[PDB]
């Protein structure tokens, strides 16, 4: 009985924490505005 | 005080939501952390018209962000000026509303709906009294379609009183998206018209001709065109929450605009809009934005409107200005071409001015009118819809869930009696 | 959240999962065992540290490619019960994958989908892929998506068949195969793309200078394909897209659901070099009559509608003004009733190139799923291939001494025939 | 404690290798023997296994080192020409030593040894830290089930801390 | 001046008075040891309601810990806060229930019942003047429901005027982890609606519910559902501990509770409840309070109010406030929610502003109301009762230990009577 | 505080018990020699300088199965007094241990279980470990029981029997004294918790991939079953389950009482990395029909009570989850009178794993007992078995010359012909 370093099989380390309603979403250029942003501004560069 | 619920909806109308968000936070000094950064009282002496104040010196928005897909809500939080919405109001589904008007609509907006309409009187019912809703759906898909205007009947019979404004974005058979359009287009139009008092029509053809023609921008993208309708949203409620000399709510809008109860669907366009050259050489006085305003390739419909007749129109007018200005040049406009506007309203149209102008601008104006060159628009769409329900295209779906044959028959028609009650009045 | 099982039957099947269970790990950064050195959720259940499988079940009714790939690289990749085996297969006979030898497999196979659709409810659908050709793809698969239906019904079923080519057939009894096996491609699924082999040789004959290509070309660019219709269903993108909303913006009709597919640009290292990748560009490449991926020209048809996969860097309005461009050509015609017929979806996520493969780094693709009258053409060919050996029963012995009776080889023939009379009677 | 001293374990291409090198795998012994037919049809089985596991990954995960139960010089470089993996000269003393401690051997017994039970050839053999046996392969054992039972492996569960 | 004699039955009672002697505790300041520690002189006033001083200047909880297991208490006295109590008190037994009424009820808790009487009147008739008694039985199981009920009846007698004030923990059946809780459950109450006097229902199906939909948490633990009715648990009793602007003790809540004198169970919530993401975006004033008070989610039953009429309530509000903002929001909800609301009385509502929250919080609130609808949690069991005893199934250990036929036909005689008299006030 | 006193008799019942003291040896830590290199009482008694023996008594007729044991390397656990041992065996004769050879080791059996029972506070319950196949299993399993019955009457007294499995069967006389022994088993035993080697034989080939095991692969398997079972009593963990409620939660009536078992993540480590052992997958897995160590399709016959021993690292509330989800499968039936259907209890520590065994590491396990009517069949299956024997009497001569008045085979005949007649009666 001296192997007790057997580690444990599944990766099962049930969520502690709270859910996530929200996962991670790459900001887009296509739903970025820019452009009219800076052409609604007056810039005069 | 007065409060506007925002009732975003679908992938379009949680997208232009949040630019439309991402232009009133910067005029109101908005932080996306709550809090604000400015010098004014102006800014925050009637910032209860859309921020709410919970307990922390932030003001939270009143957007009721839903679809019923997992998606788009994600983009949004992660996005600019995201983290400053509720989290309880976002609100959504986990299937996938694949553009079908019948399980947006009867079907699975039902389990839904209880849901949504649980957080749109949460927000609603504590206050003074409400001015009015504001939705930002798209009428075409599934979602925006469906669940977008399944609440639009379930919340005016809620509050059988107040204004019920709808930036709808209308679907663009020229070039489109999908190919359910007509039926997700005609579907919509029936509940639109008995349960809704200011129709605001988007086309997308419009937004991509006025981008490229005017602004002179050869690929500006989605956001782009979000923008360029958030800057007519804020320019509808610039008198609600600023001051200025001739103040206009909503319910002004409506009552200088409506000839008849069922004719409620509004032309919208933004207009100082110069190009990246221009900006130096262009003028920025009334006269000019007077031209612009009823000028064709500034219209955000993609409708003409010098193919029909005008019944109405307005034009809020923002920034400092002299109100002499403001009214001599609305008859140079209203006697040179006399031809479009109708003869049994004299002085067809409602002028304002609210004196903040927009940021960076400084002068702007935002022209709504009630032209019946609308009637093309439900004209179009009812060129795609009778070549599809003659043949009954892509129906099994929508009889699928429920929904059957016969109020086709009545949404063709009250189109049709729609179209032939512009007929008789140009 | 979404998932997708991918059953994959048959012994193309099989290589066609080799060549996908290659794509979609490299895509996810998934390495052979399965670590990492949340996208991978409709394909890859984490069960471990970091320890990822595939939600697919391996079946071949023969031992022999299900153990190759239980020696292979992917032997840890894959969870090794996952891959269903038997000892004789359906040697090139419907009736032998479809009853006698498919008592004993459906049983556990039926049994491992159940175990790997309970990991979630948000399941959006099934993949099969086979080929109607032969014994096991064509046997086991009619039997596997009659029990399908009897099981979870509204869940959708899609198809991706590997069908026999005009000229190219590589078997005798196929024509047998095919016609006796559209009853389960006709009612029991519901989107149904056909793929021959040897458009695809033709394929990487033109646009590839591959005059000596083997299968393993064939599956990569299958592939890319499959990796293409469901980049949204794992992505984000500026237009998404899932599998029911594939079915109800393309399939107007219950029984008319058999599509074509096409995929853009097929190009390698000396091509890519010297040409501009614009939208317009890839979209007309895809719309030419032999970019087609089952040898059928959309020129002896009509349209019907029409689903265009851009994916990578590719912005709206270039795909918004090119498809105007696709609208005004002549010699594409949309039949009298689809006037709005384009579905186009847009991802960011460039595809992956396999190392060492046969494709390019090209930052755009579009891939093709339409429905078109057209397609008449590729059911035709069964009608006298079928018939003309049916005339006097040949190689029917092995079929009604083996469980299947008589009769049920008329059954079949009706089955295509009032397929063959629907498309022409909605064309018109 | 040292299991293999500095000059003993020599890999391909005679270069020796120290104790130090082996930490983070999953070492096991091979007592095989060139002439022997359970030998020559379990190899190519190991090899594919070998190959697979330390081709397909992040680490080099398992780790096989090699003892020859042969009869001369000339057959150990002639069964070592065809393992990559490491190996120990069976000149050494090592090699009788760790016969003697993992009881592998083949029938020679009285005449040195004679203790009792067997486990005759051949015997992959998974080890430890101080060279404590952890599982057996069972490829001629109780279960004496060939050629898959590399299979049986423990990777995870048995490293050479 | 007034004191409370708190017994724990169960593994459920002696696992929700462990976290409840925890939230108590450090409400009044008081080290694991028994020390004072704490912030303020408004701590040390009323300990006399729930504390007993020892010798040396450490203050013992009121406690005794009741169940016939030995292991329960065993981890008590392990975990957390459990040495504070006096070893005196654990009265524990050995052999233990099987989850039968028999057991504990008739036969092997009879012989242990003379050893927590003594215990508990040695408490008891040390006192000025004591309120009552509260106990936290566990109705479904077999120490709980069998011989912690039998101290409701034995004690009734020895001191009818004192108040019987009690915790309930119903079985509900998707959350359901024995057979035989039906039997238990249904044996349970028949004896409690005679012998009560405020029966205050919690169910582990809205303990779930409100953790999952509420407070945004997956499957952490169950120690979560613990913490949620020990704030309840001391929320009521603000006043015996805690000065108020208004003052009301249980025996108020009795008067304007208790209609009819078979009117006992109560309704009970807890709602500042926030989640993680919205504790920014959250207004904590007033009313946004009695919101999610009235909010049927929030309810620790699965009972929904809506599905009943409404008689009495008190609203325990527990925050410094304004009480010109607790009451006309009472009115506000009476007003706008009419039928939910019983017609024969003019005001539903009751409301006592106590001064002081709970550490953390800035405010807070606690219902315990008296609704019709809990007929359906009632009549739910029943339905259970009516499944097994028509062929009398598993009965032959319930009259193998004691019992006839007959109390079975009787427990279920007075519980039709009793939900029918719940009904027709409706 | 609280110890089972476990009776092991048989050669099934000592090679159980050889696994069972195998491995309460290693889940709480406890040398071969007693010592430790508050929870060892419940299935050891302190006594000394950490000498831990344990609590149960070896019987047997002959003297092979238990002198083995003295010689192997449990002489100093197993103290050398309880190990009782016969001469003569049984030879698979009810006749021989329920008379002349087996009332000289009742005298002393009696005794040293009395010592056992009389040494520690508050004893819980008997679990006996028989073995209906046979002689010193069966005869002195009945003897003993019916003395039992009259020393401690309100005595909880659990059973684990190895039924003759329907192909299987090692002995020809199997029949006989299956049908035989149902008198100690209907009306003496409050548990009767049913195994049979063919299921486990099965069990072990599917999910262990060891195609030729042993009786000692399959004695672990039995091993894992008790420890579960006991696990609650031993340890601590949320809402525990003991001895005393166990049958509360699973015996209707009071000769109804043979129930089954299932286990769950019987998995090697090589294909258990490879799956995420969630408790909907567990539980569905404990439900499966193939996962009963019972020839007993549960599908003929509808279940009345189930028992789910969840242990490990199992949250209270996904239990629930799990549950829901077998009530909603119509594949799990459940008959109308228990909407409520299920008494599950919880564990904290991990289920062990013996070093050199075929199980892996996993912390949680489901081991349902359940009561069902669908293990009428199994007794039924034997009637038919029975009576083609006893027709013209064959096998009988050993029977009536040591006992047996001809009368015993036609009570015992009726004692199960009554004993099925009771099931399906119940569950209408
Ligand atoms: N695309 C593609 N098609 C293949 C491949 N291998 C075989 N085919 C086609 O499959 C058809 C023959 O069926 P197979 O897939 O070989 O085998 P089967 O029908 O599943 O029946 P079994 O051989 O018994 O398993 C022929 O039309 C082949 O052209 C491949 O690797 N890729
Ligand atoms: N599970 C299991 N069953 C066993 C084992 N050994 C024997 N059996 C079964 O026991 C049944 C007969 O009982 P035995 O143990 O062989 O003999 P007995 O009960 O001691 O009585 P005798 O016949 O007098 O030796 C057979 O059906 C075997 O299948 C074992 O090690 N494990
Ligand atoms: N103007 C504009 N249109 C959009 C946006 N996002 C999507 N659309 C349009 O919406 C149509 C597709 O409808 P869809 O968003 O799928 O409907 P949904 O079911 O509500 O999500 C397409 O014609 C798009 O052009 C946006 O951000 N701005
Ligand atoms: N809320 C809550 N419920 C519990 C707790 N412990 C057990 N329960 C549930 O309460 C019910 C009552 O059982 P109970 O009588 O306490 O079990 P017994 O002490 O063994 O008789 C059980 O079915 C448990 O599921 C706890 O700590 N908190
Ligand atoms: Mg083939
Ligand atoms: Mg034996």
């Amino acid at each position: 009985p001296s192997a007790g370093a057997s580690i444990q099989a599944a990766g099962k380390e049930i969520d502690w924490s709270e859910k996530k309603l929200f996962r991670k979403a790459v900001v887009s250029t296509v739903f970025a505005s820019d452009q009219v942003a800076e052409r609604l501004r007056q810039d005069l560069p | 005080m007065r409060e506007i619920v925002h009732v975003q909806g679908g992938q379009c109308g949680n997208q232009i939501g949040a630019k439309f968000w991402e232009v009133i936070s910067d005029e109101h000094g908005i932080d996306p952390t709550g809090t604000y950064c400015g010098d004014s009282d102006l800014q925050l002496e009637r910032i209860n018209v859309f921020y709410n104040e919970a307990t922390g010196g932030r003001f939270v928005p009143r957007a009721i962000l839903m679809d019923l897909e997992p998606g788009t809500m994600d983009s949004v939080r992660a996005g600019p000026f995201g983290q400053l919405f509720r989290p309880d109001n976002f609100v959504f589904g986990q299937t996938g509303a694949g553009n079908n008007w019948a399980k947006g609509h009867y079907t699975e907006g039902a389990e839904l709906i209880d849901s949504v309409l649980d957080v749109v009187r949460k927000e609603a019912e504590g206050c003074d009294c409400l001015q009015g809703f504001q939705i930002t759906h798209s009428l075409g898909g599934g979602t925006g379609s469906g669940m977008g205007t399944l609440l639009i009947s379930k919340v005016r019979e809620e509050y059988p009183d107040r204004i019920m404004e709808t930036f709808s974005v209308f679907p663009s058979p020229k070039v489109s998206d999908t190919v359910v359009e007509p039926y997700n287009a005609t579907l919509s139009v029936h509940q639109l018209v008995e349960n809704a008092d200011e129709v605001q029509v988007i086309d997308n053809e419009a937004l991509y001709d006025i981008c490229f023609r005017t602004l002179k921008l050869t690929t500006p993208t989605y956001g782009d065109l979000n923008h360029l309708v958030s800057a007519a949203m804020s320019g509808v409620t610039c008198c609600l929450r600023f001051p200025g000399q001739l103040n206009s709510d909503l319910r002004k809008l409506a009552v200088n605009l409506i000839p008849f109860p069922r004719l409620h669907f509004f032309l919208i366009g933004f207009a100082p809009l110069t190009s990246r050259g221009s900006q130096q050489y262009r003028a920025l006085s009334v006269p000019e934005l007077t031209q612009q305003m009823f000028d064709a390739k500034n219209m955000m419909c993609a409708s003409d409107p010098r193919h029909g007749r005008y019944l109405t129109a307005s034009a809020m007018f923002r920034g400092r200005m002299s109100t002499k200005e403001v009214d001599e040049q609305m008859l140079n406009v209203q006697n040179k071409n006399s031809s479009y506007f109708v003869e049994w309203i004299p002085n067809n149209m409602k002028s304002s001015v609210c004196d903040i102008p927009p940021k960076g601008l400084k002068m702007s104006v935002t022209f709504v009118g009630n032209s019946t060159a609308i009637q093309e628009m439900f004209k179009r769409v009812s060129d795609q819809f009778t070549a599809m329900f003659r043949r009954k295209a892509f129906l099994h779906w929508y009889t699928g869930e429920g929904m059957d044959e016969m109020e086709f028959t009545e949404a063709e028609s009250n189109m049709n009696d729609l179209v032939s009650e512009y007929q008789q009045y140009q | 959240m979404r998932e997708v099982i991918s059953i994959h039957v048959g012994q193309a099947g099989i290589q066609i999962g080799n060549a996908c269970w290659e794509l979609f790990c490299l895509e996810h950064g998934i390495q052979p065992d399965g670590q990492m050195p949340d996208a991978f959720n409709t394909f890859f259940s984490e069960t471990g540290a970091g320890k990822h499988v595939p939600r697919c079940v391996f079946l071949d009714l023969e031992p022999t490619v299900v153990d190759e790939v239980r020696t292979g690289t992917y032997r840890h990749l894959f969870h090794p019960e996952q891959l269903i085996s038997g000892k004789e297969d359906a040697a090139n006979n419907f009736a032998r994958g479809h009853y006698t030898i498919g008592k004993e497999i459906v049983d556990l196979s039926l049994d491992r989908i159940r175990k790997l659709a309970d990991n979630c409810t948000g399941l959006q659908g099934f993949l099969m892929f086979n080929a109607v050709g032969g014994g096991t793809g064509s046997g086991l698969g009619c039997l596997l998506l009659e029990r399908l239906s009897v099981d979870y019904g509204k869940k959708s079923k899609l198809n991706f068949c590997s069908w026999p080519s005009p000229q190219v057939s590589t078997a005798v009894v196929e024509p047998y195969n095919s016609v006796l096996s559209t009853h389960s491609l006709l009612e029991h699924t519901d989107v149904a793309v056909m793929l021959d082999n040897e458009a695809i040789y033709d394929i990487c004959r033109r646009n590839l200078d591959i005059e000596r290509p083997t299968y393993t070309n064939l599956n990569r660019l299958i592939a890319q394909v499959i990796s293409s219709l469901t980049a949204s269903l794992r992505f984000d993108g500026a237009l998404n897209v899932d599998v029911t909303e594939f079915q109800t913006n393309l399939v107007p009709y219950p029984r008319i659901h058999f599509m074509l597919s096409s995929y853009a640009p097929i190009i390698s290292a000396e091509k890519a070099y010297h040409e501009q990748l614009s939208v317009a560009e890839i979209t007309n490449s895809a719309f030419e009559p032999a970019s087609m991926m089952a040898k059928c020209d959309p020129r002896h048809g009509k349209y019907m509608a029409c689903c265009l996969m851009y994916r990578g860097d590719v912005v709206p309005k270039d795909v918004n003004a090119a498809v105007a461009t696709i609208k005004t050509k002549r010699t594409i015609q949309f039949v009298d009733w689809c006037p709005t017929g384009f579905k186009c979806g847009i991802n960011y996520q460039p595809p992956t190139v396999v190392p060492g493969g046969d494709l390019a780094k090209v930052m755009r693709a579009v891939c093709m799923i339409s429905n078109s009258t057209a397609i008449a053409e590729v059911f035709s060919r069964m009608d006298h291939k079928f018939d003309l050996m049916y005339a006097k029963r040949a190689f029917v012995h092995w079929y009604v001494g083996e469980g299947m009776e008589e009769g049920e080889f008329s059954e079949a023939r009706e089955d295509l025939a009032a397929l063959e009379k629907d498309y022409e009677e909605v064309g018109i | 404690l040292i299991l293999f001293p500095e000059g003993s374990l020599k890999n391909s291409n005679n270069t020796v290798i120290p104790q130090s090198h082996l930490k983070g795998k999953s070492v096991a012994l091979y007592f095989a023997d060139g002439a022997d037919p359970k030998c020559a049809s379990l190899l190519p089985f190991l090899l594919n296994y070998y190959r697979t596991m330390n081709e397909g990954g992040a680490n080099q995960k398992i780790e096989i080192i090699f003892v020859s139960l042969d009869r001369d010089r000339e057959a150990f470089e002639s069964h070592r020409a065809h393992m990559p993996w490491l190996s120990i000269d069976l000149e050494n003393p090592l090699t009788e030593i760790l016969k003697r401690h993992f009881r592998v051997m083949k029938e020679y017994e009285v005449p040195t040894y004679g203790y009792g039970s067997r486990t005759g050839v051949p015997s992959v053999i998974v080890i430890g830290s101080d060279g404590r046996e952890a599982q057996f392969l069972p490829i001629c054992s109780g279960l004496e089930e060939g050629d898959r039972a590399l299979l049986r492996w423990d990777w995870r569960n048995t490293k050479f801390a």
